[PDB]
């Protein structure tokens, strides 16, 4: 790969520069190169990996949503035949999005998840695995959709099981996993009651644990708790 | 859309 | 080129979709493909071309500025030796930026400017030529810098001469040309007095012409007039 | 930075 000749430490340094410059594609490429050096990622490095790909796919998802909305309007009664272009361009963005998801999932499967034994790292990577399968599920229409949904649920569930055993309720990774799995239930899996139940129990159990939360993690965990409350307000 | 992190 | 098999009308349609999706790289590639069909661009199509590349290079410039600032701090007294990475990554972004500028300038030179006879189109493309040479000037340090600056000034000057002869003072293209050439004088060419004089005369002459301005162009021209006033407030 | 269009 194009990053094979660069030192691991230089790749991490440049991922940090790319983040500051909001160059998320470059950030992701640097972090993929770092992962491919074959050493486990530290806690800070895991965050660089996740932020890079979250931002790349986030932009692709936003664009896909705009184009899918145009396409759906184009297929309603009274809409004028505008030819294949909207579908073609939506398919182009979709295929690029799928490619990025596949790249992330490949990194996770080789070999980040296999070698992650500490709960932080294992839950973190399984959450990512659930997230990228969820993004594939958002665009899946074919025979593939149910299997993709099942793959997302299986990753999120393994992460949930570990997080409940090994992390406190206010751990930010545990909270963010529960936030995203609740969104999976609501938006992907047609299980709004499960989504609401998960968000409420997560929020309530985190409140009761706030008295043990570190000042260093207060900001991250309270932000995620606010996002859980925002979703519950949207949903009820 | 709902919030994720 | 990759767009050679696509119909011109389909390229224009997809450039409009890309704009709505804020996919400016795709937008630019679609518009480059359209230009390479060999027909002149309409007024609407010129705007799609300009917006696409302005946004691509705008993001590159923002990233270059972040990295150049880090690099300059890294070279001040008391800064710690962090190795070649900041320079390398700034050079990477710079080379990509230069490549996009070169692509735009090549499109303009082949054959948009040669075939543009109406004042709107000719001034529009010469303004773009000045803009992309100015962006090359922002990053130029080598022997090349003075020639690049001269190329920007020559394009802006030809555009200015045509715009004063052939367009009313409140024409948005005429106004935007003067705005950008004034910024060239201030930020690139070390001529703040010329920048101020140009911005003030442009603004004053446009005010006196507002009574002929169309309702369709009022928003564009008054926006640009406000930008001229903003720059004059920054500069005086 | 100053404004351009
Ligand atoms: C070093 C520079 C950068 C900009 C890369 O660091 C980003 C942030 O990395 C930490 O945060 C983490 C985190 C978020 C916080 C909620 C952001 N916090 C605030 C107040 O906005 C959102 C991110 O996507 C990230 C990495 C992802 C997860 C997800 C990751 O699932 C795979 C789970 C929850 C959250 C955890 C890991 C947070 O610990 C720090 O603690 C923060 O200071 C820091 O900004
Ligand atoms: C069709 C959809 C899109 C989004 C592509 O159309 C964008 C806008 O194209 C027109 O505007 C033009 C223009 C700007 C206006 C100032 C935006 N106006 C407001 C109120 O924000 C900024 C752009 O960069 C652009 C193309 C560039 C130039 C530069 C172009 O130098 C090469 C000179 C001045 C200005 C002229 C051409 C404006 O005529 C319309 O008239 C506007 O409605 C419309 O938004
Ligand atoms: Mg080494
Ligand atoms: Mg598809
Ligand atoms: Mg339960
Ligand atoms: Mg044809
Ligand atoms: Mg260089
Ligand atoms: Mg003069």
């Amino acid at each position: 790969g194009a990053m094979g000749s660069m030192e691991r430490a230089s790749l991490i340094q440049k991922a940090k520069l790319a983040e500051q410059a909001e160059r998320y594609e470059d950030m992701a490429a640097f972090m993929k190169g770092a992962v491919e050096k074959g050493e486990e990622l530290s806690c800070e490095e895991r965050n660089l990996l996740s932020v890079a790909y979250k931002n790349v796919v986030g932009g692709q998802r936003a664009a896909w949503r705009v184009l899918s909305s145009i396409e759906q309007k184009s297929n309603e009664e009274g809409s004028e035949e505008k030819g294949p272009e909207v579908r073609e361009y939506r398919e182009k963005v979709e295929t690029e999005l799928q490619g990025v998801c596949d790249t992330v999932l490949g990194l996770l499967d080789s070999h980040l998840i296999k070698e992650a034994g500490d709960a932080e790292s294992r839950v973190f990577y399984l959450k990512m695995k659930g997230d990228y399968y969820r993004y594939l599920a958002e665009v899946a229409t074919g025979d593939d959709k149910k299997r993709i949904i099942d793959s997302a649920r299986s990753a999120y569930q393994e992460a949930m099981d570990i997080s409940k055993k090994e992390m406190p309720p206010t751990n930010p990774i545990r909270l963010g996993l529960a936030l995203n799995f609740s969104v999976f239930h609501y938006e992907i899996a047609n299980s709004p009651e499960e989504a609401i139940s998960l968000a409420k129990t997560t929020f309530d159990e985190a409140m009761a644990d706030l008295h043990t939360l570190s000042e260093d993690s207060y900001k991250d965990s309270t932000l995620i708790m606010q996002l859980l409350r925002d979703n519950l307000t949207l949903w009820t | 859309f709902p919030a994720t992190v």
